[PDB]
């Protein structure tokens, strides 16, 4: 009964973050290289299909 | 008495470039919005004793 005669303010919260790298030596021919320009060729069909 | 070329022919470069990008959105603004802040009950008392 008696939150008829008081009032209550609640605030809460929390952030997360994360910040990671990964570095390798590569080539024009490497398995990082390859996958991007794949991305790129599966953009460029997505386009053209609408 | 050798003299030297006026310039060099250097070779020739060209360069092929592509930038592909694509954006997708959605937004969704759907419910009732109710008020929260509404007036409570008042009293009052006035009296002349005297």
């Amino acid at each position: 009964l008696g939150n008829l005669f008081k009032s209550t303010n609640f605030q809460s919260g929390n952030t997360d973050l994360v910040i990671l790298v990964t570095p390798r030596v590569v080539s024009a021919a490497s398995l990082e290289n390859i996958r991007q320009v794949s991305q790129a060729v599966e953009m460029k069909d997505e386009y053209r299909n609408t | 008495l050798a003299t030297p070329s006026p310039f060099d022919m250097e070779k020739m470069v060209w360069l092929d470039v592509n930038i592909l990008e694509i954006r997708k959105s959605v937004l969704e603004n759907f419910g009732v919005d109710w008020s929260k802040q509404i007036p409570g009950p008042f009293a009052a008392f006035g009296k002349d004793f005297v």
